[PDB]
């Protein structure tokens, strides 16, 4: 449900503060770790020689409890970037020296603020203190959604508040963020922590921080309501940003007094728990996508590697996309065989990849269905997948299944067929190579043949996330290219995200391919409208395929299929983020190259800046043929 | 020791307050070790002061003492670490001193406060940005500005006007307060945009002339009629903390720096006195009322030290 | 003198051709290796089948005379970036069938047309030819300074020409180069032929080229002038721009027919013979950078490393710094002992890091020409130098030289100095650690002691070089950071590059140091008004120092001392490239940040975009203390 | 073989021209192979070419023939690879042909040649992207155009306006030329910018009608009058290279193309015939003035072929 806590800037005694809060429900305290008023100089005698202690004992806490119920603060004081060069000197050493103190501390998480533009020297000091011993502990970035500059009430009589709308400018404060975070060459260590006021800006303003490390979420007690019964609430549009927020699952942090003085503290901590249990739930995808947001996996080759049994399993585990599959084969066979030849006809049926037998068995299903008479023949290349094969056609399906063990292409067919029908298709459709197989097995394919899907359409859209750029960046393997994770593609659930325009299709295939020549070659230009501001980090990639006629599967979310949580998109990443102003177009290019051993993809950004042509001759990634 | 006076006075001496009979008010914090409070004490005789065994009246706050200000005779006025404004009053025999009211208004540290001309209402200023105005009488909020856009370094009343006061705040603004005038603050200061402004100081006599401290330790006096910088002297090597204006009929200006040192400055704001007396931060400056040449001053090193000024 | 080839699109016979180019005086010849006309089809019947051979044998040349004398040329009816898919396909099959064969022949050089925005097919399919074998053979990319369309006669009734002047429209052809270059990822073995048309554009329009890789200059016989003899000849302007190529080094290349025909063709060669033997020749530096021109160089470290004796007799191979040094004490010394006390009087003079005793000498000569007593310590920690020293004080000096073997910073001296002297400055000053030596020395001067020098200060200037970002990106290493290369500053002779604005000073160190409190560390921001469109690629770093009063070395352009050859500037590179455009500010930031055991320097821009803080806690690189 | 005729012919085909008497015209290049040159062929038996043993006249040429044209019964005007335009002369026993002049005035090879109404001047085209106008008597360049910004493709001089000229380039400009004008150059085509113009045919009889062809294959009929694109068919698979009018009355329109393939099409743009006789690119056409349904293609094939047209 929710993982909340305490921000304080007043700790008379740690034992009873926490414990309070505790009481309170609260799951940590964020609090100083030195007196926030205590000033500390370093170079000048005598205040530099001022007798210790400089603050309170690590005795006072169990390890455990500095493990995981203490966010320490930097003190207010404490300002590295300040144009006057003593206090410049000094908040470096007291920086240093409280982030030392939360490291000897063994602090889980460490709150420093980005209140104004210009924070240089202090993203200067904290990357020399992530520079310093390899440590798991996490910064948070206490940054507004708008700058208290522009929060300010307009009560001074000769500085009046700008009324002019300013796109850009009520912007200011996720650049401030983008700025210190490329400064510290995006730490892994480095997170925000949003603190939202009683007036939200433009959904624009809200909408910069999509793809962005959000780790907490700060909720002043100011901004709270007030129910006839005198609890603390929240606005509609408070409430639809905390429903956004849960979906990233931040920690949210109460700051400020108790202005519900009627009421105990727990009141805006009830309050936030209400919303979550009252969260509209998540869809069977969402339970189904549970533990693999933003998790990059390598796309499956089914072609050149041999699937395991569990890959096959969850193929097979959603019943609706084999349904469909059920309903085309229907269709085709009443579409082929007039009732009066009903009895006369039986159609040569195979199916292209049969795996453990999920597209035989919905061919059978669909013949009885019809009530039309079919021979089946099973092709399967990967010989562990025809033991589960021939132990079904053995024991169950008999003499009507012909199971062939051998690659489609190779295969020299007793007969030619009315309907092929295959599952060769990947997140991106043909990046498992289904246009290479199928157009090996046509010849064995009666001219007036069907192949179930005749149709598959890649589509993509460009996507800002900083989180997965740092999720790719992260794959840096030894013993190659060094920049090699970005120049392939990961299957992912994409969660933290913006999709910044919408997908476009991007390489289309057909079924028979009359084709006199054929090239499954491709290059194409997409050109993206772009109407925010925003960073590219790459570009999300999807499919639909059309099985037969009306019958089809997708995962494009405008149009994806139900049920078919079996299935996340696909993503190419960029090497270097690129900067998009709102009104821009990005142009991205991208290639389909193929030699008799290898297919790949090549991609560019050519506007509003171009990229380096990533994976150029299939260096960093290829698919077997 | 007296009935209700603790046993130690906390090492961190905030704030240091002669009332008119000559009785010394102090303010100090707990800024190291476990337990992180505050005191307020009375000393009848101000140069047992420190001792607290010889102490008139002694009290524990909840928290650190931000600041304080005599509310008139026997009232003290306190901005807590807490969020809170405290009103704690003297006894009928003045041997302890009990809390009127503790109100958690601020939404963190209450960093200064002031009393307005009238004696029932004071301002607060905060790290949490608002300036607050009290009515002390019914001890509640009349209004909260939120003028500045960074902590609120400090607020000084006017002497005689009950509407007006200044704030200075870490945004870089000086603010001149009516509330009598439907936008009440007013941005004033130098022709330049300078350092940050720490202290605030108005002429006792002149109602429109004040003084203000930078982080740079220049100590500046301005004309709102002007609203021209008339004069600047670079007093400190650090921070100006506070100022203070003598009794005298032509006043003084006792200046004190986190350079641990004291300045006394004539009216051209030219140094008469200076005092290296602190080993460190000098926090506050009260001239006797009984003899106008006798000043006391109060340190983080737990040093009163009482000054003759030439 | 001039490296010069022909240009022909018409080759009748390869032998007699070369052998008219060759009696012409032509170095090479560029041509095409199949028929200009000879339009091939790869994919549709019949014309696919056409019968060969396709070219001309190779046995038709030596391989040394392809391997030296030839530079092959795309057919110009190849056209990657068609809109027409056919014609795409088959210029992708020709391209790369066309540059097979120039690899196929060793060709040392092959030219390439970028005579359109868009190349990006074009592109792709060079960036797969590259990654195709490791070869070394050049990429001439064929871009003139004004594109085709800005160059056309006024003579369309209803297509005026616009006489509205566009900055940035003007500089088109540069982008073009650009956006090639950066698809194909900067790819060294990829440079500019610079074509050159009647017309020269705007200086800004030629000052776009300054840093980048230009191998040719290709002059067309159309620019050409006639003398009153009727021979060609170039417009001031024109030879301006020759005399700016020839410092580039780069290949002349004429193309087009003869149009002085009263005359050979050794006529528009003889002129370019003639402008180059008629140049100003270059200064004794010019001579002294011969070979050293962008090459990169460690910084010397003289505290933490020994240096070796060629590398003490450069740095005493210019005896004008040491008159500098001699004409300072010289002065010094006058103002320090009066006429009247010459006799009684005598002066500790020491020499903290003396090397092989140059400043020893200087001290001597300075002495004798005050007419002035001086007593000298040498004090030199390289135990090698020490061993010149000695011989020199045992043969020469006598006892008025006390060698001292010791570390200047814990040498116990048995008296207090009057004058110390140091050259213990690098490119950037401080970066020998200069004011760490002297700092520790100060102890053991008297209290009116003067240090020689008195005061030093460091200069940057943003620059561009794209030839120079690609020398340090070539500086990757095994077992260490893929991007350390750019964390660590270069003594170099910059050479083809552009300096983007006026230098500014960085850093500044003083000698006696006075602070009670003493912080050799430093916090610098700087801007640089940029007048241009332009990449940045790094900062030139400089130096100035007064020896003594007037006294003055500088290497810094504006204020250069005589004769300093002796003497490289720095270069500071950063990792990505960052485009300024005309009027922006670019802001950089320096520290100067210190151990007990390292100093190192750490540096980021901050406008108009930020940069990653580079070489955070020393992790690339740092100078031992 | 004729004296002065060379013993082979070179393989690539680039032109096929009929004379008035019925005489025909060969231009042909060696496109690969050790030398790459060309050859002029005069064939008064138009059935024995390709052959060179039965040819009336035959020259080798330094450089390929990229195009080439009649000057009146004579004279052969010729777009060569060398940068050069020759002006080759037949004998008076038209026995062997002999070079008037070569002028080496363009930069780049000659793509194209056209005679002018008045058969004392030709415009020449070029990759060098000039055009330039040609005094055939002083042999020398009246006039050098830089209108387009590519390599022009074609340029066709008018039928019956010794002044006026189309001319097409990479540039996707179609430029109508009057030399009377001080602006000699007017952009035309069709409303929609399209693929590339790769050949024109000005319409025989109707002096502002014309054809092109374009890179996609599609063949367009043009009114200067209404500057709008009337008609266009898809006539091939690949570029259109050539466009001839028969000599009829109404005439016949023959297409031919890189996809191997001649096409003869009715003044409506339909298709009558087709032939896939050629196994390479169909470089020319020329209806016979003898038999006006006898139709000449040449290809880089050395094919020779008569079509009868239905
Ligand atoms: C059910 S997932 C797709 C199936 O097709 C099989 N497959 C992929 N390519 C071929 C091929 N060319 N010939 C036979 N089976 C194939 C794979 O082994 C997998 O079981
Ligand atoms: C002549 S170049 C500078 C000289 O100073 C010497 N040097 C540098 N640092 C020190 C030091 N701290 N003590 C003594 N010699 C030094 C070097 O070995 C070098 O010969």
């Amino acid at each position: 449900r929710v993982s909340s806590g305490r921000d304080l800037n007043c700790v008379p005694e740690i034992a009873d503060t926490l414990g309070a809060v505790a009481k309170q429900g609260f799951d940590f305290l964020c609090m100083p770790v030195f007196h926030p008023r205590f000033k500390r100089e370093f170079i000048q005698e005598p205040a530099k020689n001022r007798p210790g202690p400089q603050t309170r004992s690590d005795l006072l806490l169990s390890g455990r409890d500095w493990n995981t119920l203490i966010v320490g603060k930097l003190s207010p004081w404490i300002r590295p970037d300040s144009k006057v060069e003593k206090i410049r000197r000094n908040s470096e050493a007291a920086m240093l020296q409280e982030l030392n103190f939360g490291a000897y501390l063994g602090l889980p998480a460490f709150l420093l603020p980005l209140n104004q533009e210009d924070n240089t020297n202090l993203a200067r000091v904290l990357t020399n203190h992530i520079h310093t011993g390899h440590h798991s502990s996490m910064f948070w970035m206490r940054v507004p959604l708008v700058a208290p500059e522009d929060l300010r009430d307009d009560i001074i009589e000769n500085a009046p508040t700008t009324h002019t709308e300013e796109y850009s400018g009520e912007e200011k404060t996720w650049m401030w963020w983008h700025n210190f975070r490329t400064l510290c060459d995006y730490s892994k260590r480095i997170a925000v922590a949003l603190e939202i006021g009683a007036d939200l800006p433009s959904n624009h303003v809200i909408d910069r921080w999509l793809g962005e490390p959000i780790k907490a979420a700060i909720l002043p007690t100011s901004i709270f309501l007030t129910n006839k019964k005198g609890f603390p609430v929240l606005s509609k549009m408070h409430q639809r940003l905390i429903f956004r927020l849960l979906k990233l699952e931040v920690q949210f942090i109460i700051t400020g007094t108790n202005h519900h003085s009627e009421k105990e503290f727990c009141s805006y901590l009830q309050y936030l728990e209400y919303l979550s249990q009252n969260r509209p739930p998540p869809n069977a995808y969402e339970l189904f996508a549970k533990g693999y947001e933003d998790y990059l996996q390598s796309p499956l080759q089914p072609l050149m590697d041999n699937l395991e049994s569990q890959t096959y399993e969850v193929f097979e585990k959603d019943p609706i996309k084999y349904s469909q599959y059920q309903q085309a084969i229907y269709k085709c066979l009443l579409d082929r065989v007039p009732e009066e030849e009903k009895d006369t006809n039986v159609q040569v049926l195979m199916v292209l990849g049969a795996g453990r037998g999920p597209l035989v068995n919905a061919s059978l299903r669909a013949a009885k269905q019809a009530d039309r008479r079919i021979k089946l023949y099973a092709v399967e290349k990967n010989p562990n997948a025809v033991v589960t094969l021939e132990n079904w056609q053995f024991e169950e399906w008999g003499s009507q299944v012909t199971v062939v063990s051998s690659d489609m292409r190779e295969w020299v067919a007793p007969e030619k067929a009315d309907i092929i029908v295959s599952e060769l298709l990947g997140s991106f459709a043909d990046n498992e190579l289904s246009p290479e197989c199928l157009d090996g097995a046509q010849h064995f394919l009666k001219d007036d043949g069907v192949s179930i899907p005749g149709e598959y359409t890649s589509f993509l859209a460009p996507i800002s996330s900083s989180k997965l750029y740092n999720e790719v960046r992260a794959c840096r393997e030894k013993d190659r290219d060094p920049e090699a994770q970005f120049e392939m593609p990961y299957v992912v659930r994409l969660h933290n995200f913006h999709q910044l325009s919408a997908p476009q299709p991007c390489f289309t295939f057909s079924h028979p391919n009359r084709d006199p020549m054929i090239d499954n070659n491709r290059y194409c230009t997409l050109e993206f409208p772009v109407e925010v501001n925003t960073v590219l980090h790459g570009f999300a990639g999807y499919f639909e395929t059309v099985l037969y006629q009306d019958i089809t599967l997708s995962i494009r979310p405008e149009t994806h299929s139900p049920g078919m949580f079996s299935w996340f998109p696909i993503l190419f990443p960029i090497k270097q983020p690129i900067t998009v102003r709102e009104g821009q177009t990005i142009c991205v290019r991208f290639w389909r190259c193929s030699n008799s051993k290898k297919v790949w993809y090549e991609w560019a950004v050519t506007a509003p800046v171009c990229s380096a042509i990533h994976n150029p001759t299939g260096r960093s990634y290829t698919i077997g043929l | 020791l007296p009935p209700n006076a603790p046993a130690c006075m906390e090492r961190q001496l905030e704030a240091a307050r002669y009332r008119s009979d000559g009785a010394l008010l102090l303010g100090a914090s707990s800024l190291s070790g476990r337990c992180w409070a505050g005191s307020l004490w009375l000393f009848k005789d101000p140069c047992a002061a420190p001792n607290e065994g010889f102490c008139s009246a002694g009290v524990q706050t909840e928290a650190g003492v931000a600041d304080l200000t005599w509310v008139g005779e026997r009232g003290i006025l306190v901005a807590s670490d807490s969020g809170a404004v405290e009103l704690w009053e003297l006894d009928e025999n003045e041997t302890l001193i009990v809390s009127k009211f503790c109100k958690y208004e601020h939404d963190d540290i209450v960093s200064t406060v002031s009393v307005l001309s009238s004696g029932t209402q004071a301002v607060s200023g905060s790290k949490d940005i608002c300036i607050k105005v009290w009515d002390l009488a019914q001890q509640v909020v009349l209004s909260s500005y939120r003028a500045h856009a960074a902590q609120v370094t400090c607020v000084a009343a006017s002497p005689h006007k009950d509407s007006v006061f200044l704030s200075c705040s870490e945004d870089n603004r000086i603010l001149l307060w009516d509330t009598r005038c439907p936008k009440p603050a007013s941005q004033i200061g130098c022709s330049a945009p300078g350092y940050l402004p720490t202290s605030l100081a108005w002429h006792p006599q002149q109602s429109e002339v004040f003084v203000f401290g930078d982080e740079n330790g220049t100590v500046s006096l301005v004309d709102t009629k002007s609203t021209s910088c008339v004069l600047s002297s670079a007093v400190h090597s650090q921070c100006v903390t506070g100022l203070v204006f003598s009794p005298h009929s032509v006043p003084f200006l006792a200046s004190l720096s986190e350079d641990c040192s004291l300045a006394v400055l004539d009216s051209s704001l030219s140094e008469l006195f200076r005092s290296q007396a602190h080993r460190d931060f000098v926090r506050d400056a009260t001239w006797s009322p009984l003899n106008h040449s006798l000043l006391t001053t109060v340190g983080w090193d737990h040093q009163v030290v009482h000054h003759v000024v030439p």
